[PDB]
């Protein structure tokens, strides 16, 4: 429906869609790809860009921040992102302490060659720090100026409910978002805890990897092709996981869905990412890709969005069998 | 959790109120309207001194008393609108001594 | 809104308070001398317990009570004061069960 | 009576006209006027000036920023106000996020080459972003040193009482001001709305447009002058309200105070002027000029207000006969 | 007894001699007696210097901050003082409003050329601004960086006590002292007022003209001597109140305190000074000098207070007569 | 056990030793030995170093600041620490006011080359200043961006039961840490008191001086060695301890305390070291040496800790016989 929709009850305004950023920038695609990637996806109004510091060993936000730089786009009109947690291989250097907080972002903020980013994510919840430390943290890099809102990443909904209820205590600023896996194969937080928390302290959800790194993406039938994400290393976890019996059975469940995306005139991942955004509970899907052609054909999955009734939703339904008790 | 009945603040833990997990204060979705996400609380506008009894019937695990002050057709609307069921409105009637009229062969 | 009765703070919504829309807590332009706009609520300097059975009067629609503890020399004082009107004195009255002298033929 | 009054109930002491900026600066008239208007109003002791970001697309504040660059005026003796809320073409540069509180500042205190302005203005308001938010974001760049004070602009009694019951709670700082529309047509909001706001928690009153963009100036009864507002482009919702039966049955009701303006000695602008300044609620009212020769005689009428007695009120309110209900 | 005493009851360790600054400084005295001024008494163990932004018309503060900049004195071993309030012609250069304490806080920081005061003083109370901006206003220059402390100056003890009362509300910095004048006619404040905030709240007390611009140091009994302080142009003020009989008749009380001046080995300065320091409940009191002759005299009456026995205090009372009812 | 463990319940994770700063630093030894000294500490997971603003009169932090200028380190992989007390001969150039907090602080983040310290420590309890004042001195530094924790050193566990009940009470932030002094001859405060306030607040514990300047290394039975600690100036305090009979019965105990370091394949210094570290309430022990050949046997007491079994303690208990009262 809405292209540009509000992040959760806050006031930033993100498109839809979002360009996320993983082994594609500054390590498996080259740097010509990844500048000819930004401008074919802020012309089609996407203005959410994804990175992090522990991508690339902090290469991901050089090739970001010289996008920027070098294309002359107005700072006010873009939406960056980028979060927080391993970053070192030092003890201190590693955590949501107020030491990790306060440096991360701003070694981060020359990286990226910026002066504020517009969300800061927590990556990974800290069972060492306290969460006053580190609600304390990041409104103070807030009120520095280094930021604007901040938002938790892989949290469980008590631990977002548990750093809302400090900062509501000690006045400071609660968190405005959520990032949490969402595809077919992984619907459970977002579907059954997420919408409870947007009703009641109003935070949203920013979902990442809707292909689930390309296994819904029909790629992966007849084995691994060349030049795939499976195919490099440090993935042997991708690969065991659609090598086993368990990853054949959800192909042998991507057949059937295969025949209902050319039934609606679209491909599979076309479907696939269409089918997140049926909900008002998700504000945001991050996106992914390797290549141009690979690129316009997902932005193109918004016309599919009114095409998919509630008819095709009940018998998608049906297939994966994985719809989560209500 | 915190309960602000129109101006008193009542806070009690979370697991008291989850061990009638089918009254109003009990069910995430039917207390869910009434919460307040500026201060954190949930708010009801209710009548202040009946309520200290209606946190003792969860604390205690079930008995239900009556305050001296409030009568009986304010008592009795309570324990309709927090939803209390007819356990607790039985256990109501013969505390204060009224037994219910029997059924007939 | 939030009413602060020498110390005790009582909070219920503004269209309960608009139910009795000539009163001196109805009427937006007499309750505004009592305003204090550093803590955002209405100081009275009144007594304390006589104001739990002031809001239950606009809260139940209606209904004046008598806390026990109040003589009735103060409560008949309140009445006076927040200007709850000859109806709602006169629905005191026959609660005490003093009825009034009735009008010679 | 007084020249120089409070705003509303703080500290700011503001001369009671104040040259405005609107269609003139920037756009209609040229550079040098421009500068001829400001130094015989400054001269005049007028000291507050008016401007935002949505005027000339940004450019009546690089002409209001050069004149004082130029005259070298100590910016302790201004009061320099600015509006936020339309400066962009994008989705996240117009609102009143965070985001765009704080970069719309930023990015409007390099047009006017300041460090600070005295008050920073809120246009409209904003229905998607919650007021917990704005109220924040305008703490924020008073404690950053970028602005002295705020206000709200078209905003509600409600949502200026919402914005109070926020900054009481959460120890922030509550606005100080608001601009609402006043002239002889329409005076419903200024005249039962915020003089009961100004009592309670003690707002002021700035208000704008006082001749309704020349209406009230008497130059529109038998036509359209030449480069006159209404013979510019972009504002034929203003000819087609004076060339409609509407208007035309105001300016029947402009003959006849025409005849009360010539008995005190005055124009019909020196009257209207001078009928807004008639109350206390008032703070101080934006005026507005094309030419030198129209602004000094507005700045005369000081002298028509200890002429206004109540005899010539109570007729005025014959002629007009929209008296609101009070 | 004590030298270096705590200022109230605050942190601030200061001399209980300061010199201060008025129409000596920049004015009357020329620069290089200023500078000698200085040097033989921050030797002599003083280091609580006082200025403001009226003295001189904003010369009083250059030539104290060229005497640091060039004697090349440690900033953390002085204590600058400086009081706001009248600054300038215009209207809002005038007051307590939060436009006023900012911008007259950072202009009189490139006059002395430092980069903080240690306290920033209300030179009188203002009657528009709320005591809320005023008490916020002090706190956000505290919290910048450009002050250390904040306290009052000729106001009421119940306008103290209406600071500490916002104060402690809204979570800001209470006021730590107070200027009062005090001497042998004008003893009422500091005597029954002062001691009571002292024990409630805490603040001090900084008194200045202790010889009430030299009316008990006992040159004007004969007459006006030349270049002397009523031999000035803009002072008849106090030229009239020496020559009306009011005057005279304290000429008349000081014949006899010259008595008694004689026979402790002092001169009837010495004694006036060391008389305002025989209380706890005063701080620092606040010198004046014109030449170094006069100023190495007023500093040697630290040694005369040993001597100030209770039958001096108490006959000293029985000349003067004016103790306030207790 | 662990090495890298959190100090108290901060989300700072410190190395279990840290390489202190006292006498050796910029005095005793010379700076080739102490580029040496901490580049064989940091390569042995060594983060966490301490100094002062009193060692060598300002000195010690020159040599520690130009290490790591040199040597490249980052600093996010280092914990520095600073303690602020006597720095001044002046007056107002020792305490814990607000004016020593940010002078101290800020004159000695120019000696170390930093921007920020991690810890910042007071150094002693200071009886004339508020406890209000000092908890809003340390936390106006840490929000400025000079520190980002702070800690007490030689505080009752009173005065940091006071300055927590201050700190949640106006919004400030509480310490993290407390320095107390621990060897086997001083053992009642961080054995008997300082385990009570980790459980009720959570401050940790960094111990200083775990051999008693040297008492407890064995060197000092038959007398002085030459090039000692005690054959200083400036030490005769050190030396009277040992030459005193007190001393020599501490001597008289250290005899068989040699015999239990050789059962377990230690000297008598690596016995005393990681008997300090035998608890979960100690973080961190701060070392000291003069040499290498010191040091590297020091560090090498990591493994003497999982040696020190139950028996060992229960009888060096008998040795000592200074078991406080539980
Ligand atoms: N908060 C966290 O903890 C966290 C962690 C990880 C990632 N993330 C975010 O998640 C975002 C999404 O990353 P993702 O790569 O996992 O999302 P994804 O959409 O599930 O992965 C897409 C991958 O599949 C391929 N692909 C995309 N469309 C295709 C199409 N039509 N046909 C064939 N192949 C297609 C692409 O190249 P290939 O064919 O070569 O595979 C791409 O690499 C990242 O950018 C990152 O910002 C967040
Ligand atoms: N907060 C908001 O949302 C908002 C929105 C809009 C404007 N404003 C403020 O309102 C302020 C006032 O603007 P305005 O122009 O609408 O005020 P105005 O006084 O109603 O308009 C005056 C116009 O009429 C003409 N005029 C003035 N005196 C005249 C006289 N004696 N004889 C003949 N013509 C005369 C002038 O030139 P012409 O003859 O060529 O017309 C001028 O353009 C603006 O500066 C702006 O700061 C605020
Ligand atoms: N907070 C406020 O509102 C406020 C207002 C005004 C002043 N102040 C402070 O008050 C401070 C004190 O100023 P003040 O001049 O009025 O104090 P003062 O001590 O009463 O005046 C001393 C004057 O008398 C003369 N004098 C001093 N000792 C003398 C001696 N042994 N023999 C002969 N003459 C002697 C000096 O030169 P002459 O002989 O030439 O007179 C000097 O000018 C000022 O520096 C200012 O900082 C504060
Ligand atoms: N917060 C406070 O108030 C405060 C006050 C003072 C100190 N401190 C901290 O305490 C830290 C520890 O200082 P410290 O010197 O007193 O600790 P220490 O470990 O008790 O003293 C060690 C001294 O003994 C010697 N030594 C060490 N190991 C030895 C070994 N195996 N054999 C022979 N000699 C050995 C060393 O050289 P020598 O043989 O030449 O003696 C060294 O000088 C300081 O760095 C400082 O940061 C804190």
């Amino acid at each position: 429906l809405q292209f540009y929709r509000n992040l959760g009850k806050s006031g930033l305004r993100v498109s839809c869609l979002g360009l996320g950023t993983w082994v594609t920038f500054g390590g498996q695609i080259t740097d010509e790809m990844a500048e000819q990637l930004m401008t074919l996806a802020y012309d089609n109004g996407i203005n959410l860009f994804d990175t992090a510091e522990v991508y690339a060993a902090g290469k991901a936000e050089v090739v970001l921040g010289n996008i920027i730089k070098k294309k002359g786009w107005r700072r006010s009109s873009l939406v960056i992102t980028t979060k927080i947690f391993w970053g070192g291989k030092a003890e201190t250097e590693r955590g949501l302490s107020r030491k990790h907080i306060i440096e991360g972002l701003k070694a981060s903020l020359e990286r990226l060659q910026l002066e504020y980013v517009d969300v800061v994510f927590a990556n990974r919840p800290d069972p060492n720090t306290p969460m006053e430390e580190t609600v304390r943290a990041m409104t103070h890099v807030i009120n520095q100026g280094m930021a604007m809102y901040w938002g938790t990443s892989r949290w469980s909904s008590m631990e977002i409910m548990e750093a809302y209820s400090v900062a509501r205590q000690f006045n400071l600023t609660p968190p405005i978002c959520e990032q949490a896996e969402y595809h077919m194969f992984q619907r459970e937080k977002v579907e059954v805890q997420l919408p409870e928390l947007f009703h009641k302290i109003g935070v949203g959800a920013m979902t990442w990897s809707p292909l689930a790194c390309g296994i819904v993406s029909g790629k992966y039938d007849s084995g691994i092709p060349p030049y795939s994400r499976a195919s490099l290393k440090g993935y042997q976890w991708l690969k065991d996981k659609i090598l086993s019996e368990e990853g054949r059975r959800q192909q042998a469940k991507l057949k059937e869905l295969q025949a209902i995306a050319e039934r609606l005139g679209c491909t599979l991942p076309q479907l696939a990412i269409a089918w997140c955004l049926r909900n008002e509970g998700v504000s945001s899907v991050l996106l992914g890709a390797s290549n141009a052609d690979q690129l316009m054909e997902n932005i193109g999955a918004i016309q599919v969005l009114p095409k998919l009734s509630s008819s095709i939703i009940h018998e998608i339904d049906s297939i994966l069998g994985n719809k989560p008790y209500s | 959790v915190v309960i602000n009945i129109s101006g008193l603040r009542f806070e009690t833990q979370l697991k008291t109120l989850c061990q009638f997990p089918e009254t109003l204060l009990g069910d995430p979705k039917r207390r869910m309207r009434y919460f307040d996400p500026l201060r954190n609380e949930y708010f009801f506008d209710r009548n202040r001194p009946s309520f200290d009894a209606i946190l003792y019937y969860y604390q205690s695990g079930g008995r239900i008393r009556r305050p001296v002050n409030v009568p009986i057709d304010i008592f009795s609307e309570e324990i309709r609108f927090y939803q209390l069921g007819e356990e607790a409105m039985e256990k109501f009637r013969e505390d204060e001594g009224f037994l219910r009229e029997e059924e007939r062969p």
